């Protein structure tokens, strides 16, 4: 909202830059969020698993 | 009855795009950014005028400053911009040459990624083509000696350089003043330079005739007594930090007076340490102190029956430019002034200009300095501007040359040389990726193009007609003459240009062809 | 001005100086709107609106350009009345007129900032246009008595005619169909009776010129469609219940079988009609009024076709082709004067159907079927084709032709050079401006052909002053060739009126120095 | 495609298409009166049209930015399209009208790119047999398309659909009680069969029961006189055309002509009587003392159908005297669909009219577009340096229809354009690509063919629509 | 680019819309299809109670502004006009094909392919 | 406005037309003001032409 | 002009012929404003303002003229 642009190939800062309401759709944000602070590596392989 | 969910926050303001037409956008937004920063391109190239948020009125050719003030929004065009500044930060010379190889480049690969090719082989084919070109420009390369006696080269460069500009009438004194400058702030033991002691100054009112090199220090300020003598031949510098105020601890005290004796005794005191201050500046022998605060009545009336005219409120690096001049050291006290921290100063004469109530003081004939001032004098105000930005450009030139040691043959004859030699290279590339050599080739010639473009000739004859010369004998040379002149070789009519500047533009425009071709999405409200 | 106001709340009172500032700038923009129509390489222009329906269409001549824009300015309203009156005289010079006008108007303005009484201006101005409208009396090529060169000066003129058009790619085909539809005429001033119908689809190429004539009609059921030999005859009366009247007659009577006989007894009466129509031996019947079903069906079981719906210019058209005569009453066979032809079919032109009309014997109007892509191109052809009718018929009525391109431009600002540089006073310095805007008439088509203008305007005025006045300038190359032998050659008469009608614009520009408006509503 | 008005129609060919799309752009504005002309003139390649001039006015572009002329790009561009056309008609092979396989191929092309790619066998067949039925193999010169009337009805699917060589009208009869006859002589009635009124301001004075009932006496008289002069004839199948003055039929003369055993169908327009005239065989009649002469006719069972409970139809089969008129009764489910056969129905009739107009076969798919761009590119090595750049921009624009089948066949655009142009240079030049294979084969043996006028109309289309293009630069607001 | 006046989407956001709106209208009579099923109800504006379960008369008085809702509607009634029994199961058979079908065409494989292999099945 | 010398007016009317004459009569009747005076001269001449 | 929007809301440009038209307009009428006071019979203009304190000042020089009224 401030006119700034964020590119990132990662999904990790693709899911947290999208700021979703939806209460069932924040578990991949979790999930993403463990995997990244765990190792750091498929942070979007995990979300089409699911 | 599929009711709607609600995903992201505030879903019915925000729009979503897919990528080709987002894709397509960005190429034709850089298609239109190239052909706006194309008629400044060149010694024919006119000047552009920007208008400030309040209402000021530039008018520049740098290419980085008219991208800086243009505001935009487009994300693209930001990128742009930000590119032209980071090659003005690092290089100096051709800020719009970049983003118009950038838009030739996008504009070429339109054609690639409609016909259907993939992003990601046309951004290899690109960077391949790039490193072919990078190799094949360094073996072209002439390298030229550096000396205190030959500046020949320096300035041959210096005015092929400002041959754009419109101080074009008097660059051939500017290139002097800049190789003069270098020459003085060279520092070979190191191989650096530093832009913070070359102090640039300039005011309006006289002509751009005399702007002319000063081997010293100059202020904006005046003598503390209007009876003080202005010219002065043998003076000495004392440089001094504490004002000509009695001594005051910054810690919190406090003085009682109980009797008539402590104030006669404080009273005496005060104009005890006056005159024993007095009696030390004189002492140490020099003939010219320089403060940094304000003074006062007493002080400033012993200083002139003194005789001893003295600068005030020179706080800033005017001090440190005094002392890396002069020589002279810097002492905290008075009681340190030694005859040994003292600098030698030759002339000292302020100079008047026209009716306005404006003195400026500027110390002359000094010894071995490491510092130069540069006075610029015009009759506008953007003139001003455009001489500093004209003068940096130059040393930024100048200083590239002394880092890089050697120089290559520019104007329009390098880039026909890097295209025909990816030409050549692309025709044993059998493995799909020969589309984008070609196209690399052709969007590298869109600057004899615009040369040939804004001189007033035909582009594609004269291009033609210079790359069969180049193809029909063994000189790397042959460029578009731009000046007719004539003849058409590069090397007799002194056309010197640079060659780590030209690597950095082509990696700089290839890392950005690179990463547009990537971005695939855009999200704004 | 005065403190106390005359006029009403929202009505403005320009001066001397505001309104021929306005008048002026007006004068300059419409100038340089309609510059870049005017040499034969120019181009088009897109005229969109946004009321009537988005109407769309490609027009060339600034004349439909002045009459579909539509500005407030005075000034611009004068010239764009100038441009009207002068297509619907002749049709060919309004972009030149217009520029001339706006010509004179700038030089006009430099000569009012030079302190210059306008009478004089107006004085000098007057004596110029006599002296060119002179020297163009003088240098006239009268062309009669000769077939062949006169029938070359027609080719020639028609061809320097479509050139400045669309019609450059098949001008070898376009200037010889409209030089037979021109000969169709017999000499007559008949424009209206040439038919122009514009068909979408296929090339260029195709728009073939009949011979004969084309009907977009109907013809009755049970009926022969072709017919070896008939003999056409039009009518005027109304076939569609004969009975309308101011007669306010009525039937009162007090029994069916008396209106059952009433109607038997019209029914009689239609059906002797009909009968007395086919008296004259005749098989083709055509009538301009509309056809029921009973004398449709008495026309089919004699072997008569009949034709119905017929406008008033298609009659007069087939009564010029055929030589009929249109005839009613139907009761004196001896005088009617029937038609004659050897050749009636219907043939199939893109999707429609159409009566093919060929062996006739006068012949005077022709039809012209034009072929295009969509219809801007189908409509500039025809405005094309129909200006160059137009030039074609008032150069056969003056049978006088002068060569154009730039050499009367050349030989009236000579002219007027040589008048001024014999008088004194300040009235040197009008003839002067109109000598600057002849010589810079032809510049604006030298600059928009792509070559130095400045240089072909010095080398025509240096040939124009060592005694050739015969050169002008070359499109084909950017030279200077001769005039009469290349075939550019113009017309007098439109020239004149040009040159005429420019005068007159800039006199009556020149004479106003106030403008009062009103308040608007 | 969604207008405002909330109707949702689909479509496949281009010109609908972009009739629908309802531009606001003069460049685009003149592109949907280009599809209607070359869907006016040919009917065909609607669409392929706009995809070659596209792709000249995109490769214009470079001409535009190195500094050409516009007027020696058009001449170029002239010149090239005669070369092309000249290369067409020298590339073009001859056909007569007596092979019917090939025929039966044109019909079947036009009919594998839309929905009916699955039921083309059933429609070639019947579109061929309609068209050589209306035209005659001797002289004819034309097709005239206005004589075969396309019927739509709603039900079944679109294997149901059959070919009526007679009359077939979708309203009813006016009649109960008699719906078939086997024997009955069709006879036209344009005069109305009501109370007698003149033109004129007629009116009947009463002034005693007695004229009260005259009246009415003389009115059934005349009404009865009027049957019995009907039944004289010996007609079954009455056809009373529509008036909008006075009734055309009344309650008396109804209840007559059914007692008599007369079939009604007082529901005929004014616009189609000429193809009931010269589909049935008969003249018509308005007046009384004409009927029992020559007017009259013949004709064999003309008895109405059922449908399965959306309406009554009309069917005549067999005439005395058979015409050149045909009519086609579409089907389907939704109305989409049966909008997209007539489509695709009248696209091959075009077809097949253009194939018999001008007697000339090609081959399909891309090989005349790459043998075109292959001749245009060994051309302008001839010419000097503009000329040949303008040529070999202009032959590198023909590659976007080859591009786009490869692309949308699923496999990769530039290999296959680069093995067609490598297969073009070395002996045949009738190769195509292949759709049910998947590589570049002889397109000659898929059966597989297409017109050659049709694309030569195209061709010349578009150069006409891009040389009008660089003509005009200008856009000036009107009130 | 491309002045339409209007709104239009790409390739596989139209399919899934009307997917999903197959599915809505399959699954809004997807309770009144075996004989173990109830009864619904419908109601206007001004009161007026419709008790039924025949699904073509439900489906009629919708009112849905989709085409493929209105494509589905037209469908039943024309097999309500032709026959007048099985209404919805044709409808419900048509759902699920276009969401098998779906998952093809999400799979890269042509439509053409899938509806010849529709036809021969 | 008076004398050989002297130039025409341009009026302009209400729905837009374009009206140049040099009679003094036709130029003040064609004035629309409003004040007393005005329209007193505009009658007097109006009555002597 | 491109269809695809670059610059900000509420910022114009001119190209080459507006620009310059727009330029040499401008010069012409600051040229034009203080001609009138060039040759030695030159008149006196009057300097009036309302945003200050009703300052009113008569002057014969151009550059106090020029820097009063505060062009744009
Ligand atoms: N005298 C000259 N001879 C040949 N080429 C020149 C000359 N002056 C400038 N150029 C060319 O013009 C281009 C533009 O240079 P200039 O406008 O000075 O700075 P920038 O590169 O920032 O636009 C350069 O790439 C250079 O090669
Ligand atoms: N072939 C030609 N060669 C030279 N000049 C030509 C040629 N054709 C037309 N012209 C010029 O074009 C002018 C007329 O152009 P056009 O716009 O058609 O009519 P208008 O006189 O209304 O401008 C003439 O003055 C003539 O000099
Ligand atoms: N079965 C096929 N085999 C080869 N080429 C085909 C086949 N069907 C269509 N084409 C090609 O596809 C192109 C487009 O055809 P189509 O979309 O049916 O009509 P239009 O030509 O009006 O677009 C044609 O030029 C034709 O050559
Ligand atoms: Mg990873
Ligand atoms: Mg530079
Ligand atoms: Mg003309
Ligand atoms: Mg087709
Ligand atoms: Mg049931």
């Amino acid at each position: 909202g401030r006119g700034k642009a964020t590119i990132s190939n990662d999904g990790a800062t693709i899911l947290k830059l999208l700021d979703v309401v939806h209460p069932a759709a924040k578990t991949l944000v979790d999930i993403a969020k463990s995997q990244d602070a765990e190792v750091g590596d498929g942070t979007t392989s995990v979300t089409l698993l699911a | 009855y599929g009711r709607p969910f609600l995903i992201i926050k505030d879903q019915d303001r925000k729009s979503r795009l897919m990528g080709l037409e987002a894709l397509k956008s960005h190429i034709m937004a850089a298609k239109a950014v190239a052909n706006t920063m194309r008629t400044s391109l060149g010694p024919n190239g006119l000047d552009k005028m920007m208008v400030d948020k309040d209402g000021d009125v530039t008018v520049t050719n740098d290419g980085a400053t008219i991208l800086s003030m243009m505001d935009v929004d487009h994300q693209i065009a930001k990128l742009m911009v930000e590119l032209s500044k980071s090659q003005d930060d690092e290089i100096g010379d051709g800020t719009t040459g970049v983003v118009v190889l950038a838009g030739a480049l996008l504009e070429e690969a339109e054609q690639l990624l409609d016909r259907g090719i993939h992003p990601i082989r046309i951004a290899d084919g690109y960077e391949q083509a790039a490193r072919v070109a990078i190799e094949h420009l360094d073996k072209i390369s002439d390298s030229v000696l550096v000396d205190i006696k030959d500046t020949e080269p320096l300035i041959q460069t210096a005015k092929t350089t400002l041959g754009s500009k419109v101080v074009n009438s008097c660059h051939r004194q500017m290139a002097e003043i800049a190789v003069n400058a270098v020459l003085t702030v060279a520092d070979m033991e190191r191989r650096d330079v530093d832009f913070e002691l070359i102090k640039v100054e300039g005011k309006v009112g006289g002509r751009l005739e005399d702007t002319k090199l000063i081997k010293g220090v100059i202020v904006d300020k005046d003598f503390s007594h209007p009876q003080m003598p202005k010219k002065v031949e043998d003076a000495k510098i004392a440089i001094l930090t504490c004002p000509f105020e009695p001594p005051k601890p910054k810690t919190k005290h406090k003085l009682d007076v109980t009797s008539v004796e402590d104030y006669k005794a404080l009273q005496k005191y005060e104009k005890e340490k006056f005159e024993e201050m007095i009696q030390q500046i004189k002492e140490t022998g020099a003939n010219l102190a320089i403060c940094q605060w304000g003074f006062d009545d007493e002080a400033n009336h012993l200083l002139l029956q003194n005789n001893l005219p003295a600068v005030r409120w020179v706080g800033g690096p005017e001090i440190e430019l005094i002392a890396i001049a002069t020589g002279g050291r810097i002492v905290p006290r008075f009681s340190e002034l030694t005859a040994e921290k003292l600098g030698f100063a030759g002339l000292v004469q302020e100079i008047s200009f026209g009716t306005t109530k404006d003195k400026m003081l500027v110390i002359e004939q000094c010894k071995n300095s490491r510092a130069v001032t540069i006075f610029i004098r015009g009759g506008n105000k953007m003139i001003i501007e455009e001489a500093k930005r004209s003068l940096h450009d130059a040393l930024c030139v100048i200083r590239n040359l002394i880092r890089d040691n050697r120089v290559v043959y520019g104007g329009g004859a390098a880039e026909i040389s890097c295209a025909l030699a990816v030409s050549q290279e692309a025709d044993k590339c059998p493995t799909l990726e020969q589309y984008a050599m070609r196209a690399f080739a052709d969007a590298l010639e869109v600057i004899p193009m615009a040369l040939s473009e804004n001189s007033g000739m035909n582009p594609i004859q004269t291009m033609t007609e210079v790359r069969a010369r180049q193809v029909k004998e063994m000189n790397p040379a042959l460029g578009i003459d731009c000046l007719h002149k004539g003849t058409n070789d590069m090397k007799q009519q002194h056309v010197i240009e640079t060659l780590i500047g030209k690597k950095q533009q082509i990696s700089l425009a290839t890392q950005m062809v690179r990463m547009i071709l990537k971005i695939d999405d855009i999200r704004k409200p | 001005l005065a403190p106390v106001n005359i006029f009403k709340a929202g009505a403005d009172e320009e001066r001397a100086e505001t309104a021929r500032l306005t008048s002026f700038i007006g004068a300059i923009a419409i100038g340089d709107l309609v510059k870049s129509t005017l040499g034969p390489k120019g181009m088009d222009k897109i005229l969109l609106s946004s009321g009537r329906d988005a109407s769309l269409m490609v027009t060339n001549d600034g004349a439909t350009i002045l009459k579909n824009i539509g500005v407030d300015n005075p000034a611009a309203k004068v010239l764009v009345d100038m441009s009207r009156v002068q297509d619907d005289e002749v049709g060919d010079g309004t972009t030149s007129v217009t520029v001339l006008a706006a010509e004179l108007l700038r030089e006009a303005e430099s000569l009012i900032a030079k302190k210059i009484h306008p009478q004089t201006i107006i004085a000098g101005w007057r004596e110029a246009t006599k002296a060119a409208r002179e020297a163009l009396l003088s240098s006239a090529v009268d062309h009669g008595s000769d077939e062949v060169k006169f029938r070359q000066d027609l080719m020639n003129i028609a061809g320097t005619t479509l050139s400045s058009k669309l019609l450059t790619h098949h001008k070898d085909h376009f200037t010889k169909l409209a030089v037979e539809a021109v000969l169709r005429l017999k000499g007559s001033g008949n424009l209206e009776a040439i038919h122009i119908i514009k068909k979408l689809g296929g090339s260029l190429a195709d728009s073939y010129l009949d011979e004969g004539f084309l009907l977009d009609k109907k013809i009755g059921v049970n009926q022969p469609k072709r017919i070896e030999n008939a003999k056409i005859l039009i009518a005027n009366t109304g076939m569609d219940t004969d009975k309308i009247k101011i007669f306010g007659s009525r039937v009162r009577v007090d029994s069916t079988a008396k209106v059952a006989e009433i109607e038997h007894a019209e029914k009689e009466k239609m059906k002797e009609k009909v009968e007395r129509i086919l008296k004259h031996g005749i098989n083709c019947f055509i009538n301009r009024q509309l056809i029921y079903n009973y004398p449709e069906q008495l026309f089919g079981a004699a072997g008569v076709m009949a034709i119905e719906h017929a406008d008033f210019a298609g009659v007069e058209r087939l009564a010029l082709v055929t030589g009929g005569e249109i005839a009613s009453t139907f009761d004196h066979p001896e005088l009617v004067k029937l038609g004659s032809c050897k050749l009636i079919e219907e043939v199939m032109i893109g999707e429609d159907k159409l009566i093919h009309f060929s062996g006739v014997a006068l012949g005077e109007a022709c039809t012209i079927v034009l072929r295009g892509a969509t219809q801007q191109i189908l409509d500039e052809a025809e405005r094309s084709l129909h200006d160059a009718l137009c030039v074609l018929a008032q150069t056969v009525k003056d049978s006088r032709t002068v060569y154009g391109g730039g050499c009367s431009e050349m030989l009236m600002a000579h002219a007027v050079t040589q008048l001024a540089n014999r008088t004194p006073g300040k009235e040197a310095v009008a003839m002067e401006s109109y000598a600057k805007a002849l010589r810079m008439l032809p510049t604006i088509i030298a600059d928009n052909a792509g070559y130095d203008s400045a240089d072909l305007v010095a080398q025509l005025r240096a040939a124009h002053s060592e005694g050739n006045t015969t050169a002008g300038l070359d499109m084909r190359e950017g030279t200077i060739g001769d005039m009469a032998i290349l075939g550019i050659t113009e017309s007098f008469q439109v020239k004149r009126q040009v040159l005429l009608s420019a005068a007159e614009a800039a006199e009556v520009i020149l004479r106003v120095d106030n403008i009062i408006k009103a308040a608007p509503r | 495609i969604q207008d405002g008005k909330g109707d949702v129609t689909i479509t496949n060919d281009g010109a609908t298409i972009l009739k629908q799309m309802q531009v606001l752009h003069p460049a685009a504005r003149m592109l949907v009166e280009l599809s209607k002309a070359q869907d006016i003139e040919a009917g065909d390649g609607t669409t392929s049209v706009v995809i070659i001039a596209g792709s000249l006015l995109d490769s214009c572009t470079k001409l535009l930015q190195k500094g050409i002329h516009p007027t020696i790009i058009s001449e170029s561009f002239q010149k090239a399209l005669e070369k092309g056309i000249e290369i067409l008609t020298d590339m073009s092979r001859p056909v007569e009208l007596s092979d019917r396989e090939t025929l039966l191929n044109s019909a079947t092309t036009s009919l594998n790119s839309k929905v009916v790619s699955q039921y083309s066998s059933l429609l070639s067949p019947m579109s061929v047999n309609a068209v050589m039925k209306v035209i005659d193999p001797a002289t004819a010169t034309s097709v005239d398309l206005r004589d075969i009337k396309i019927v739509k009805k709603l039900g079944g699917t679109i294997d149901d659909c059959e070919l009526v060589e007679g009359l077939v009208l979708t309203q009813k009869v006016s009649n109960s009680g008699i719906t078939r006859v086997e024997k009955a002589k069709i006879g036209l009635i344009q005069f109305c069969l009501s109370a007698p009124k003149t033109d004129m301001d007629n009116q009947i004075v009463v002034s005693d029961y007695a004229q009260m009932d005259r009246v009415l006496r003389e009115e059934r008289a005349y009404i009865l006189n009027l049957v019995k002069q009907i039944k004289k004839t010996g007609c079954n199948v009455l056809l009373i055309q529509k008036s909008i003055l006075r009734d055309a039929l009344s309650d008396l003369a109804l209840h007559f002509l059914n007692k008599m055993k007369i079939m009604v169908i007082k529901d005929i327009e004014r616009e189609d009587i000429e193809f009931i005239c010269k589909t049935i065989g008969t003249k018509p009649v308005a007046h009384i003392d004409q009927f029992t002469a020559d007017m009259l006719g013949s004709a064999e069972l003309a008895e109405e159908v059922n449908l399965n409970g959306s309406g009554k139809l009309l069917k005549i089969t067999g005439c005395a005297s058979p015409g050149k008129t045909v009519t086609i009764v579409v089907r389907g489910s939704n109305k989409l669909v049966i909008e997209e056969a007539e489509r695709s129905i009248h696209d091959a009739l075009c077809v097949i009219r253009c194939l018999v107009k001008k007697r000339a076969l090609i081959a399909g798919g891309g090989a005349p577009e790459i043998e075109l761009a292959l001749r245009l590119t060994e051309y302008s090595r001839t010419l000097s340096g503009m000329e040949s750049y303008c040529v070999r921009a202009f032959a590198d624009a023909m590659e976007v229809i080859p591009s786009t089948l490869a692309e949308n066949a699923g496999l990769n655009p530039i290999s296959t354009v680069t093995e067609l142009r490598n297969r073009h240079a070395q002996g045949e030049k009738t190769a195509g690509i292949n759709v049910r294979k998947g590589g570049i084969s002889n397109i000659l043996e898929e059966l597989v063919v297409q017109p050659l006028l049709v694309s030569v109309s195209a061709l010349t289309l578009a150069t006409e629509t891009v040389r009008s293009i660089l003509k005009i630069d200008d856009v000036v607001n009107t009130r | 680019p491309l002045s339409v006046f209007g709104d239009r989407s790409t390739g596989e956001t139209i399919r899934s819309q009307n997917v999903m709106a197959a599915a809505s209208i399959a699954n809004i009579v997807k309770s009144s299809l075996g004989p173990v099923g109830l009864d619904k109800m419908l109601v206007d504006d001004i009161g007026d109670v419709t008790i039924t379960n025949d699904g073509a008369t439900i489906l009629k008085l919708l009112e849905v502004e989709h085409p493929a809702a209105k494509v589905l509607c037209e469908l039943a009634d024309l097999q309500d006009k032709e026959v007048g029994d099985g209404t919805t199961s044709v409808v419900i058979i048509a759902a699920e094909l276009l969401k098998n079908a779906d998952e093809l065409v999400k799979q890269k494989i042509h439509p053409t392919s899938v509806i010849s292999g529709y036809r021969l099945a």
